[PDB]
């Protein structure tokens, strides 16, 4: 066994695996480990229990990862063993790099990443081929939701809301796939999240405000509203059925105080149907926006071919806002 | 494939 | 093909783009996977088939593959190690929906949990693992449902309330672990250990967040979770992140723990906004849920997506008194036939198991969640004045009842396409578990002092 018949080792007895089995009843969903995992994980037990911090103790939290990066404990003992020991974190993210490219979908080697690389000691300013690395994660998996979590915590960390690489990012993943819901979320917050260093992070402005404020400015910058918003049009037109870029747009209005209204007549020339989104809109538009005039009957009359052609795994939905705007009505000819 | 942590 | 299949069920989407990028390709692929599942023609597919054209639950294939499942694994299967307390949840909770008495299984759940347990407090994934909120979450379910004194006795609840306190943190929510990541999983994971054992309200003397002002497990939560919806409406696992179904039921379910649901979803969340992303999450013809915007449906979400309706239906009717006359309901707002259709057309494998979508292997995640959504189709679940709890702080929780929503004749928008040869046991929304087993071990625990 390599652990134990190795002299760097012999200082230390490792702590044998006590899964209850022969303590009593005998346990449930075991797994008949491999005796390479179970002899580095008894050592791994006995360097914990004494909070070794040492070089050994580093090699074998490595080993472990090769032999399982979903264990969850021995990243957080690795990321203890760098820290006391001053180790060099621009090596230990070059080694995280090739951990990150063989193995998808894990929690802790992004967490470990932004562990490290919040330490303003070792990473003062953004490291000049981070967001290369980035890249060539969502090359393999655009849509990699612990990659672009991460990527969200970089942006406010380093203050790069207007770092021309992020918006170039976001806009080449965008020209790749129209449809990157991932990138269009990312692309909100760099343009109308939050920033002040001073209040707890958020996704919207405005959360001490009533629920139906939320995502509201404090001050709105206009001529970016209008930018934002044509290029949402833009985008839309090369793929009219693709929700990303229309609820983009709602959040933009939503945060800029404009009213839906201001895309009418966009909306209506989907509209012969081209865009089940622009039959919502305009069902909004004319509930909500509309206070004259047949309007209401006009939104129920947008919601009726969302519920009988355009969009009908949603009908109790759309029957919900029938209902609701017919009451709303109710209560506008009652007065 | 689902991950959950 | 079968008369009971209405066309939605049978067709791609009338509205088609002619720009191919690589979501539509995955999307098609989806489509034309389900197709013949959805009409039930494909050969892997068992019946009887109801009057609706769908097949049967296969209940003694999937009991058959839930018990297999917690026997042992071979070593291939070590990334599953952090895992382990999950896989007992998993197999236990599609055991208990299936109808099984899963008693039998309290001295082996002891003998697992036992070594998980750590001295310093929480349970981890095995001996030697430190302790993690979400192996915690599964072992006191597992505790839950197998029920009896002895195992309610094996958690250390002093020890489990002092390793909470310090994943509390300064901007309210949690840290699944210490040293670990902050997201709405730990938030979730701890308030129903929390609330499951009748812990102290008050955080531990020593918790670190109370530097940062904080006296108690739940000060700054609701707000940190308001900070986690998204322009989409839904909501995401952190700050700013992507809006995504699973997070959308921790955070609504961690909120339903707070308050009642009428009075703290429409506080902390727009419901004009999340309503419409969680309705848009549901596809045809498939039936089932999609996580996210413009990604794939997948059976998991029949519970992370389909448990946040009865919640988001609760905040919008108001709790149902015991005494009063019924009041009016808004109804459910998705399709319990797509879902039921997806479930029971598209993710059973033949040799036993429920799966993703087709083309992918089951496993007993998939299993569990994608029957626990059956469960949800097939029960109307509802909060009400009436409380199993004695104590102020979770008692809305504490407060569903539920009534079986039975199968349907005709054709309609809301019906129940299942049989009900294929009903379930129902599941408490926020607790995923029986609500017996969820007020037994609350009750037990209430009635035991407070350790020293
Ligand atoms: C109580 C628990 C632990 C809740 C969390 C459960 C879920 C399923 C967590 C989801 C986290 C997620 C967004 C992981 C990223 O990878 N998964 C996907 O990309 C799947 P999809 O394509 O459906 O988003
Ligand atoms: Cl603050
Ligand atoms: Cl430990
Ligand atoms: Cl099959
Ligand atoms: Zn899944």
């Amino acid at each position: 066994g390599k652990y134990s018949s190795d002299p760097e080792w012999a200082s230390i007895k490792p702590i044998e695996l006590n899964d209850g089995s022969d303590f009593g009843a005998m346990p449930l969903a075991t797994i008949s480990y491999s005796p390479e995992y179970l002899e580095a994980t008894s050592y791994l037990r006995a360097v914990m229990a004494a909070n070794e911090m040492s070089e050994r103790a580093l090699r074998l939290t490595g080993d472990i990862i090769s032999m399982n990066p979903a264990h969850y404990t021995v990243w957080i003992y690795r990321a203890k063993i760098l820290f006391a020991l001053g180790k060099d974190l621009n090596e230990e993210i070059e080694w995280l790099n090739k951990v990150a490219l063989k193995h998808l979908k894990n929690y802790q080697i992004w967490h470990h990443r932004q562990v490290l690389m919040s330490s303003r000691a070792h990473f003062p300013t953004l490291p000049p081929r981070e967001q290369d690395f980035l890249m060539e994660m969502f090359a393999q998996d655009a849509k990699s939701y612990h990659v672009w979590t991460y990527r969200h915590w970089l942006v406010r960390h380093f203050k790069l809301w207007d770092h021309p690489r992020e918006i170039q990012d976001v806009e080449a993943l965008l020209k790749a796939d129209v449809r990157n819901n991932s990138a269009w979320n990312h692309r909100y917050m760099l343009r109308f999240g939050p920033r002040d260093e001073n209040e707890f992070d958020a996704g919207l402005h405005n959360t001490t405000g009533p629920s139906s404020e939320k995502g509201r400015l404090p001050v709105v910058d206009e001529d970016l509203v209008d930018s934002e918003l044509q290029y949402s049009q833009s985008r839309i037109l090369e793929a009219p059925e693709n929700r990303s870029p229309w609820s983009y747009a709602r959040g933009v209005l939503q945060a800029a105080g404009r009213p839906l209204s201001e895309w009418k007549d966009f909306a209506r020339s989907f509209v012969a149907v081209k865009s089940s989104h622009a039959i919502e809109w305009l069902a909004d538009v004319y509930a909500e926006e509309d206070g004259s005039e047949g309007s209401a009957a006009e939104a129920v009359k947008m919601l009726t071919l969302l519920k009988e052609k355009y969009d009908p795994i949603r009908r109790n939905y759309w029957e919900y806002r029938i209902r609701q705007i017919t009451a709303s009505a109710a209560h506008a000819t009652e007065i | 494939k689902c991950v959950v942590m | 093909v079968h008369p009971g299949i209405p066309a939605l069920f049978r067709e791609p989407p009338l509205i088609h783009d002619l720009l191919s990028t690589e979501t539509t390709e995955l999307q098609s692929e989806t489509v034309n996977k389900c197709l013949p599942l959805l009409k039930g023609i494909h050969n892997s597919q068992k019946g009887p088939f109801n009057k609706y054209g769908i097949p049967a639950l296969q209940r003694k294939d999937h009991l058959e593959y839930l018990y297999d499942s917690l026997e042992d694994y071979p070593a291939s299967f070590v990334a599953l190690d952090a895992s382990r307390p999950w896989m007992v949840y998993w197999a236990l909770a599609g055991l208990c929906l299936l109808g099984e008495d899963v008693t039998r299984f309290r001295e082996r759940v002891i003998s697992t949990f036992t070594a998980a347990q750590n001295s310093t407090g929480g349970i981890g994934g095995g001996h030697g693992q430190m302790s993690h909120v979400a192996s915690s979450y599964a072992a006191v379910l597992s505790i839950a449902m197998v029920g009896g004194e002895e195992a309610f006795k094996l958690i250390d609840r002093k020890a489990m309330w002092k390793w909470l306190g310090k994943l509390k943190q300064p901007d309210g929510g949690f840290t699944v672990c210490e040293g670990g990541e902050e997201d709405v999983r730990g938030a979730y994971c701890a308030m129903v250990v929390h609330a499951l054992l009748d812990l102290p309200l008050a955080l531990p003397p020593e918790a670190e967040a109370r530097q940062n002002g904080l006296e108690t497990f739940t000060d700054g939560l609701p707000e940190y979770l308001s900070r986690c919806q998204t322009y989409e409406g839904g909501i995401s696992g952190s700050p700013g992140s992507e809006a995504h179904g699973a997070y959308a039921f921790c955070a609504l379910a961690c909120l339903c723990l707070l308050g009642r649901p009428e009075v703290v979803v429409p506080r902390y969340m727009n419901i004009a906004t999340l309503l419409p992303w969680l309705s848009a999450r549901q596809y045809a013809p498939e039936g089932g849920f999609s996580g996210r915007t413009n990604k794939l449906v997948d059976g998991c979400y029949s519970h992370w997506v389909g448990n946040c309706w009865p919640l988001v239906q609760a905040a919008l009717d108001g709790t149902q008194p015991l005494a009063g006359p019924k009041r009016s309901s808004v109804g459910n707002l998705y399709s319990r036939e797509g879902l039921t259709r997806y479930i029971l057309s598209c993710c059973q494998c033949k040799l036993g198991g429920l799966r993703d979508k087709p083309g992918k292997h089951p496993d007993s995640y998939h299993t569990c969640y994608a029957l626990t959504g059956l469960s949800t189709v097939q029960y109307y679940h509802y909060c009400t004045d009436s409380s199993v709890s004695s104590k102020d702080d979770f008692s809305s929780a504490f407060s569903w009842k539920h009534d079986p929503n039975f199968a349907s004749d005709g054709q309609g928008s809301d019906i129940g396409v299942f049989t009900e040869n294929d009903r379930l046991v129902p599941f408490h929304p926020i607790f995923v578990i029986p609500h017996k087993s969820a007020e037994d071990i609350r009750v037990w625990f209430e009635n035991q002092s407070f350790d020293l």
